[PDB]
RNA sequence: UUGAACAGAGAGCAUUUCCGGCAGCAGAGAUUUCAGCUGUU
């Protein structure tokens, strides 16, 4: 039977502890005791993934006690023998086994992916890519194993062009969730910034582009706005308004929460982006006025460029005259909307002003901290 | 294909080609003979258990010293509780037996008390009272079916105990045995006839007439079913169902021979004899190892363990040798060591049933127990050291469940050896008949055979050559003319004759030229 | 004092839970295990007394059959389950063996069909589309040689023309055909051998050895530029196609029927004889037979090798058809039935497990292999029993009552009286020629290899 | 044994562990359980002397049909069956063959003869009464079941005095006389 | 039928390339670990 095959695979690594100091004979009998237990529990019926991840711990503290014992006697590191790698090949046979058996378990995929990630030098990048293979077949919808996926790629090989693979391809899976959509954006900013900082490695080492720019990832923000209000209206479908005025409500928080993201990337051009997300939040979107559907979002949205347009600069460091400017372009938005609307934005250009650099410097302290003061006082 | 310690068990024997093929097939099978041992030697590490010692500390500390009370106490409670006393004063003395798994006992009392239970389970699976004269008993194939040897007539009865059948064939037996492989129930007894009757079937097998008087003793040889039978005489016999005179004879007493065991590999045989003497033979060689001569009590019953002890129980005593069947003289079996000799081979274990006499020894298949039946019951000895501790499950499952016994039950009759494949030799089946050429002829060697055969007559090879050197008295041609018969003449006696003629007549002339 | 006894925990032998299979601890100690040969030769001799009981070769008939006895029948070699009858009345049907019926029937010529075969065209112009259709070249006694194409629903890629593409026209009867395995060419026997081209409505060369007629043709599979053809004038003739020319000739004591080619070898063919035998050749040495297969009664009209090339299948006028192994000179099997009539076709099947049969009584049968097996797919277990009991039988093959066993057929009268005859009249010769060995002190010893061969046109 | 598989009965047609050929049908078990026969071996018995009876008329009948000997002893042998019982009638000699058999000894039991004189409604239950100490054939009290009743012998198989039995038969007529002990 | 450029697969074959010794530097990860660098063997 299958646990018989299984115990005789076993035997040659016994021989070879037997033939090394390492292990006494009635060692071997009580560790193959203990296997002849596991893998009856394995091959027999009723069996769960716990007796597999009980299997794999018995190994592991198995390979623990052989890695002392060859320490402690032969002194030397590790002999050049079958013993060294058969516990590891057995562990990564028993995990092979128990995701082949039960594929749903997810942390057991988890399990396997960190110890075949773990024994670097001994494993291979094609192993890993087959693993990856058979998960991203068993589970296409699961949108962090393809992050996962990515990820292992982008830090461990820098394969760019196989992150950009796994990135379509796990959003052609799922392209109703924006986590995929925003760490494929994050990738790409990460892509173009280390692109941009090598060229100015070069530049000093040594004695534009829409690439460097950002349209890619202003692209991917595009197709990611149209493609995540199409499959919200699907799976959510007068009232139809009130679910569009809901949909918009819903993009509008992943539009500021990519700003957000693109507040944290300082060395891209962040007022290009802004400039970018604003302009396609001043494009009318779902059949209704964007200002007239949402007044709250749109003052929210000019308040957000008003300060952003100083926000980027320090405090300590800011212009008199792109304060002024913000503060010109405040008065007309707070002149175009209602009273109520502009006694509003007024308060948060005020509070927001006041964060910046009335917290920051004094009056006595800047001659043009006292102006800042009058002017919110007039604001 | 490394070599390995334990490669001689599973080692097998057996009784410069120009043709490649040829050449190339017997390296391939030699090949996989010794890769196939190896590989068979190399699974000793997927042995469950360790067999039991007892081993003595002191150069004070003797082991025929240790009692059964302190050996309850020292060993584990289960094995405590498996040794067993019942105490059944009434029906005896008992005669017991044990399953081949050892999860039944069978034992009956000369009064007709028979009784089959699951001993450790403590549970009576059946209860007669027959109100007769019973002398042995014996397990079927399975515990359920037994047959008791009555009073005249040989009894079989299933697991409840129904009678289902009398065999009217079988005559006042003494012994009944059963051979697993075969199926086969063999009784002897008072009359002198050892008889094989087939189970399954019903059919009687063979009558064998042992002509030597009622049979004293009977055991089977495990390794190939061939039954050694005890006579008054003093010798053994062996015997096979094919064949109506035994295979061997063997002179082990001088007077009848009380008991034979034969260990499972089927190499060694014990016998205790009348005159007081216990011999230890080896079997396949047919030469005796040992012979202590001049017990105290004339030994009653032999029985050989699993793991190669012995034990003899003379009366009420019962003694244990260990390493006793060995080919060496330090493996006699003594009863001191005189002044602590090493090389004398004093008991492994004794103990006395005061007042009491011992009917018959067993042990306990896969138990490190000896049990022992006698005037008022049964008892179970514990025996460190006793039984094979690593059994097969394919073969016998002590762990077994009613399903796995009804498919074991069609699977050993699907499998059930004809009674003529019982030989001396095991390895006899599938070999080339003696009788047969050692080397194969083809069309051309044989038709040069036939023209030999043919051309002999011409060239009166047939006849002895006239041997001038050698003496008319001891003459090849004068025996062939004193062995043909007188009144009938023929071609090649009177060839013969003249060719004697010739050479008597050249032999006087030579004894004339030398004189 | 150390006691030690033989503790068992039950947890090691029973299972704790209830879902799980009990332990099965093993030792392959040879004093656990006694009666190694008995036992495995009880285990054999089971094994034959399970195969007779379940040799049961005849899986069914094709279709309605034919309305006359068949006498062309030709496999896909591309196609696993397709096949190509075609009758003495001129009608040809393709079969699905899978659903056993056919897709098309055609009533092709007006003689008799005397050859088919099953090609894949190549035109210059334009590639056929083979994933839709099949194509088949018939040949008749009405000097002709036509192409077919069969409607084929094999793959569903797609939401033609069945019948008469193409009409060879030749000079006069036409007895055999086959095709190339890499080309678009073809031969035809007849009153000559003619190598033709599916582009070119008239033949491309005349290979013809003399002016003899030839009977059968079959193209090498592996070296796919040899052919060999068959005469009535006891001839067998190869052919290579580089060359051009008829490469050698040899004559035999009687005239051959058909020739098969070993798949596997490029240079080993079969021929069945009118000798009531057939003749296992080495195309580099005709002077000698590799092998005589010899268990048939009356002529062996067809031969065909399994796709292994292992063993070989012959179906002969003595209304039998017989499995050889090529190791062996005698036949492994017999398969007859009291409705099966003369047998002019036997064909492989290309999964090497099924054997197809056209008779004269009109119908195509299936019969398997090996007729102890069956098609389902087998468990492990099952899988495992199985090549057990055929190690065990072919180690004990050699014992008396299991010869016995495995040797057992129950055969037609006709045919066990004519092999008892058969076997007076080999005795009556063999004392003639023991007689005339007595009387010449010098005889010369000749091979029953080499008997049947009367000669050769290019000496070695 | 479970129930064979199609391929292994034909493997084991002979298998049987019931039923053995020198059983002969349990013939003797069947007529022991009829007429509620205690002992193993008295089919046996009975068996052995049928087969003497048997064994006598074929060698009569081996002798010459006008023999007086011959017919002396047939005649002998008919009237002394009869006069036991275990012939119904004396009219043919071929009953000394065909009908004597081990049933017909059994018959002439004492709890089948009881049972057919209504003494009691089954042979166990004669058996018991015997057993019991109820039952008398003449002045002799018989605690034997397999005492074997003669036709003349018949006349005095009746109840013992002072039987329980004996009192509940007559009390329940009202003919019970303590004066008889009843 | 062949050539060239491109995109690959892990799926075959070869290696008489290098690495699974040691010392030291430095980084990162979860006090240890990890690969890497510089020497040496």
């Amino acid at each position: 039977s299958k646990t018989r095959y299984y115990l005789e695979q076993c035997i040659p690594e016994m021989d070879d502890l037997v033939e090394k100091g390492l292990f006494t004979k009635n060692e071997v009998s009580l560790i193959m005791k203990k296997r002849t237990d596991f893998e009856h529990r394995l091959n027999s019926r009723g069996s769960s993934i716990n007796d597999y991840i009980k299997y794999i711990n018995y190994e592991s503290n198995v390979n623990k006690l052989r890695a002392k014992r060859c320490k402690r006697i032969l002194q030397v590191k590790k002999t050049n023998s079958l013993s060294d790698w058969s516990i590891q090949q057995r562990i990564g046979f028993i995990y092979q086994r128990g995701t082949n058996k039960f594929p749903q378990d997810l942390k057991f995929w988890a399990m396997y992916l960190n110890y075949m990630k773990a024994r670097g030098n001994q494993t291979s990048y094609k192993k890993i890519h087959n693993i990856y293979n058979q998960l991203l077949k068993l589970h296409p919808t699961n949108v962090d194993i393809w992050i996962s996926c990515a990820k292992y790629e982008y830090e461990v090989h820098a394969n760019f062009k196989s992150c950009r693979n796994i990135f379509q391809n796990g959003l052609r899976f799922n392209p109703d969730v924006p986590k995929l959509w925003y760490e494929y954006v994050k990738f790409e900013l990460n892509f173009i910034t280390k692109l941009i900082n090598r060229r100015k490695v070069m530049g000093l080492i040594n004695e534009t582009n829409p690439a460097l720019r950002g349209d890619i990832a202003l692209t991917i923000f595009d197709v990611c706005m149209k493609t995540l209000g199409k499959h919200y209206i699907n799976k959510h479908k007068k009232m139809n308004i009130e679910l569009n005025k809901e949909t918009l409500n819903y993009l509008f928080s992943e539009s500021l929460r990519y700003i957000k993201l693109f507040d944290e990337f300082l060395d891209l051009e962040r007022d290009y982006l802004i400039n970018h997300v604003l302009q396609f939040w001043k494009n009318d979107m779902y059949d209704l006025s964007l200002r007239k559907d949402l007044p709250e979002l749109y003052l929210k949205t000019v308040m957000i460029d008003i300060t952003l347009n100083i926000r980027y600069m320090p405090v300590e460091k800011l212009d008199i005259d792109q304060l002024q400017l913000s503060v010109k372009k405040y008065f007309a938005y707070i002149s175009k909307l209602d009273s109520a609307s502009v006694k509003s934005l007024k308060n948060e250009y005020r509070s927001y002003l006041q964060d910046n650099y009335l917290k920051k410097m004094n009056a006595e302290d800047d001659p043009r901290y006292k102006i800042l003061d009058l002017i919110i006082s007039k604001l | 294909i490394k070599e390995r310690e334990n490669q001689n068990k599973f080692e097998r024997s057996t009784y410069q080609t120009k043709d490649k093929k040829l050449r190339a097939g017997l390296k391939k099978i030699d090949e996989q003979y010794k890769k196939a041992v190896s590989s068979a030697a190399a699974t000793d590490y997927l042995l469950p258990e360790s067999n039991g010692y007892l081993e003595p500390e002191n150069e004070l500390e003797k082991t025929f010293k240790v009692q059964q009370s302190e050996i309850k106490s020292s060993v584990d409670v289960s094995t405590a509780n498996k040794a067993l006393d019942l105490s059944l004063k009434e029906f005896g003395p008992y005669h017991i037996k044990y399953a081949k798994n050892g999860t039944h006992l069978l034992i009956t009392g000369r009064k007709g008390h028979v009784a089959s239970m699951d001993w450790r389970k403590g549970q009576l699976r059946a209860e007669l009272f027959l109100n007769e004269t019973c002398h042995s008993a014996t397990y079927l194939q399975n515990e359920q079916y037994f047959a008791v040897a009555q009073k005249k007539y040989t009894f079989i009865y299933d697991h409840e105990g129904t009678e289902l059948h009398r065999l009217k064939q079988h005559i006042e037996a003494r012994h009944l045995d059963f051979l697993p492989y075969h199926y086969l129930l063999v009784t002897a007894g008072e009359t002198g006839w050892l008889k094989y009757h087939d189970v399954s079937t019903g059919q009687l097998v063979s009558e064998l007439r042992t002509k030597a008087g009622p049979t004293m003793a009977m055991a089977q040889n495990p390794w190939n079913a061939v039954m050694h039978l005890g006579h008054s005489n003093g010798t053994v016999s062996l015997w096979s169902p094919s064949m109506p005179e035994p295979l061997v004879k063997l002179l082990s007493a001088r007077g009848p021979v009380n008991s034979i065991a034969i260990d499972r590999s089927g190499y060694y045989m014990a016998t205790t004899g009348a005159d007081r003497s216990m011999k230890i033979w080896d079997i396949r060689n047919f030469k005796q190892l040992h012979s202590v001569e001049s017990l105290p009590t004339p030994g009653t019953n032999v029985s050989i363990s699993d793991t190669g002890l012995l034990a003899l129980s003379r009366g009420p005593h019962v003694t244990l040798w260990k390493d006793a069947l060995k080919l060496s003289g330090d493996s006699k079996p003594c009863f001191g060591s005189m002044g602590g000799n090493p090389h004398r081979n004093t008991p492994y274990m004794s103990h006395l049933f005061a007042g009491n006499k011992v009917e018959n020894l067993g042990f306990v298949p896969f138990e490190d127990l000896l049990g022992v039946g006698h005037q008022t019951g049964i008892t179970n000895l514990i025996v460190p050291g006793a039984g094979e501790a690593n059994y097969d499950a394919l073969e016998l499952n002590p762990f077994e469940t009613k399903k796995q016994r009804q498919e074991q039950e069609v699977r050993t009759l699907l499998n059930k050896l004809p009674a003529d494949t019982i030989t001396l030799d095991p390895n006899s089946i599938g070999s080339v008949d003696k009788r047969s050429s050692t080397i194969r002829l083809n069309a051309k060697d044989l038709a040069q055979t036939t023209m030999d055969a043919n051309n002999k007559a011409k060239t009166n090879s047939d006849i002895p050559d006239v041997k001038p050197d050698v003496k008319g008295k001891n003459s090849g041609l004068r025996s062939f003319l004193r062995k043909k018969t007188q009144n009938v003449i023929d071609e090649r006696k009177l060839r013969v004759q003249k060719q004697l003629d010739k050479e008597k007549n050249i032999r006087k002339r030579n004894h004339q030229i030398k004189q | 004092m150390k006691i030690k006894t033989i503790k068992r925990s039950a947890d090691d032998y029973v299972p704790v839970k209830s879902t799980q299979e009990s332990q099965m601890p093993r030792n392959l100690n040879p004093e656990l295990h006694p009666f190694e040969r008995a036992r495995e030769y009880t285990k054999a001799l089971n094994a034959t007394k399970l195969e007779r009981m379940f040799a049961k070769p005849f899986v069914g008939q094709l279709g309605y059959g034919h309305r006359d006895g068949v006498y062309a029948i030709a496999k896909n070699y591309g196609s696993l389950n397709k096949l190509a009858t075609g009758s003495a009345d001129g009608v040809i049907k393709y079969w699905n063996m899978s659903t056993r019926e056919e897709f098309v029937s055609f009533k092709a010529h007006y003689g008799l069909v005397t050859g088919l075969c099953v090609t894949q065209p190549r035109f210059h112009d334009k590639k056929p589309d083979l994933k839709s259709q099949n194509f088949m070249l018939s040949c008749s006694d009405d000097k002709t040689v036509k192409l077919w194409s069969i409607n084929v629903d094999d793959y569903s890629n797609k939401n033609n023309e069945e019948g008469l593409i193409r009409t060879f026209d030749g000079e006069s009867a036409f007895q055999g055909i086959d095709s190339h395995r890499e080309n678009s060419t073809f031969a035809t026997g007849g009153a000559k051998i003619h190598l033709w081209d599916v582009n070119r409505l008239k033949p491309v060369s005349d290979l013809s050895w003399g002016a003899d007629n030839i009977t059968s043709l079959k193209f090498n599979q592996n070296e796919t530029d040899i052919l060999a053809s068959t005469g009535s004038d006891n001839s067998i003739v190869l052919y290579d196609l580089r060359t051009n020319s008829p490469t050698q000739k040899i004559v035999q004591t009687m005239r051959t029927n058909a020739i098969c080619w070993n798949p596997m070898e490029a240079f080993n063919f079969v021929t069945a004889n009118e000798d009531h035998n057939a003749y296992y050749y080495d195309m580099r040495n005709l002077s000698r037979s590799l092998n005589v297969f010899k268990d048939h009664v009356s002529a062996v009209m067809d031969v065909d090798f399994s796709p292994t090339g292992d063993e070989i299948v012959t179906g002969s006028y003595d209304k039998s058809i017989r499995i050889y192994k090529t190791n062996h000179g005698h036949s492994r099997e017999i398969y007859h039935t009291k409705r099966m009539q003369h047998v002019f076709q036997v064909k492989y099947s290309m999964d090497s497990k099924y054997i197809i049969s056209g008779s004269d009584d009109g119908n195509v049968r299936l019969w398997r292999s090996k007729a102890w097996e069956r098609s389902n797919v087998k468990t492990t277990r099952e899988k495992n029993k199985l090549e057990y009991d055929e190690k065990l039988k072919e180690r004990f093959r050699h014992m008396p009552e299991i010869k016995r066993i495995s040797r057992h057929r129950h055969v037609p009268q006709v045919i066990k009286k004519a092999q008892e005859i058969k076997n007076i009249e080999l005795s009556s010769i063999k004392r003639r020629e023991a007689n005339e060995r007595r009387t010449r002190k010098d005889m010369p010893y000749i091979s029953e290899r080499k008997k049947q061969i009367v000669g050769t046109v290019h000496k070695y | 044994v479970r129930k064979l598989k199609h391929h292994e009965q034909k493997l084991l047609k002979k298998v049987d562990f019931l039923e053995w050929k020198q059983d002969q049908g349990h013939r003797d078990t069947q007529v022991m359980r009829t007429y509620h026969i205690q002992n193993r071996e008295d089919y046996h018995k009975y068996n052995r002397i049928c087969g003497d009876i048997r064994r006598l008329a074929n060698k009569l009948s081996l002798l010459p049909p006008t023999d007086p000997f011959r017919r002396k002893h047939e005649q002998l042998l008919l009237d002394k069956l009869y006069a036991m019982g275990v012939l119904t009638t004396k009219s043919k000699i071929s009953d000394l063959e065909n009908k004597v058999t081990v049933s017909a000894i059994c018959r002439r039991r004492l709890p089948v003869i009881m049972h057919r004189l209504k003494m009691a409604e089954t042979i166990q239950d004669a058996v018991k009464f015997i057993e019991q100490g109820h039952v008398r054939v003449g002045p002799n009290l018989i605690n034997d079941p397999a005492y074997l009743v003669t036709r003349n012998m018949e006349d005095y198989v009746t109840w013992v005095d002072n039987s329980k039995i004996k009192k509940t038969l007559l009390r329940y007529r009202n003919q019970i006389d303590d004066f008889d002990f009843s």
